């Protein structure tokens, strides 16, 4: 779903745009790893298990 | 010559109908034009903004 834009008043003078921030997006290494690199901004590893 | 005379001048007529003709066609192709000039307006618009 390539958020272009439209440009020129002929054809082909787009734009691309992209965007793909979210409260489950943190540490990129592909995806939401596992408990780690998404879920501590999500589920906050620091409940006992950080004592 | 009167053959001639007359025939041409009742050609002359037939003439000035044809640039009426021809005129009434031609302003109507103007509006045609304007119109697709907002059609132009409306497909850039309709770019979907991009999205």
């Amino acid at each position: 779903k390539n958020l272009v834009f439209q440009i020129g008043a002929n054809a082909t003078q787009q734009i691309s745009v992209n965007i793909e921030d979210m409260g489950a997006d943190a540490l990129g290494i592909k995806e939401a790893d596992g408990s780690i690199a998404a879920l501590h901004s999500v589920n906050d590893l620091d409940v006992t298990k950080f004592a | 010559m009167r053959g001639q005379i007359r025939g041409l001048e009742m050609a002359s007529k037939n003439s000035q109908d044809g640039i009426s003709l021809i005129q009434t066609a031609e302003g109507a192709l103007t509006e045609t034009h304007a119109i697709l000039q907002r059609v132009r307006e409306l497909v850039v618009q309709a770019g979907n903004t991009g999205t």
